[PDB]
């Protein structure tokens, strides 16, 4: 009954659909993916012309998501690649289009790291979430 | 939905992810 | 809490070394990787010998990089995950916007020393067609 | 480089990284 480690690509494509399903349906609940040492960034520019910084931990991630204005978010996933990494982790690379409150779709580049939770089988958490729009950066 | 990805009770899962 | 290195400083140091070498000697790129490293430049190849060949088949000539942003964070088991957003021009063809994802794992012995456990590259133009 | 990456001798290091 001893198993193989789960397929990285399948793990990655099912997480990415859950992630973007929740962002549209109840983004007050995105915080549930994240742990104590989880990094999060979702685009943004500062006072200078310069990309905005990461926040750390559940409660900081939650208020950060809340302060963004996720209303009837629409997503198109153009690219998903996933590979085993350290400690039976999965690294996921995503490129797509995102629109908030039915404004224009903007192109994006994202990287996730999923860590085993270790409790049940097939149970993961998001250790890292790096999301950047292409316009704010290029 | 074969994989679980955060802290969610059973219904929360079958509201959002089924 | 062991005075872990700064992930950003580790990130920016690896990124200068990588693109410096990609330009100056792409032959030597394989020296970043271990036996269980995965590599994609748009199916994955694993380990130094297979990665070296993949490198060579992509003729890296007078290869010019423009990095626009770099994000590095600490990940599982003392790793650093790095997303790069840049432009690449190979043999003075038109600069093409790319995304690259790196995972950097500790060698376990030597201090301040890392190898590349994951390398994923993708041109954005191939994806938004 | 206070930080080493991959498998290089100090001689190769000087030629490329400094």
């Amino acid at each position: 009954m001893v198993m193989e480690k789960p397929s990285p690509l399948l793990v990655g494509r099912e997480f990415v659909r859950q992630y973007y399903t929740l962002l549209n349906q109840a983004p007050d609940m995105l915080h549930r993916f994240y742990g104590k040492n989880s990094s999060y960034v979702h685009g943004g520019l500062d006072s200078n012309g310069k990309p905005a910084d990461a926040v750390y931990g559940q409660k900081e991630i939650h208020r950060k998501v809340m302060s963004q204005n996720f209303t009837n978010c629409h997503t198109k996933i153009r690219h998903v690649d996933a590979h085993a990494t350290l400690n039976d982790g999965v690294v996921v690379q995503v490129m797509g289009l995102l629109s908030n409150n039915n404004q224009a779709l903007r192109r994006f580049m994202q990287t996730f790291v999923l860590a085993p939770e270790g409790s049940v089988a097939n149970k993961f958490y998001v250790h890292n979430d790096i999301f950047r729009y292409q316009d704010e950066v290029f | 939905p074969q994989y679980i990805f955060g802290d969610f009770s059973p219904d929360e899962f079958n509201q959002f992810f089924v």
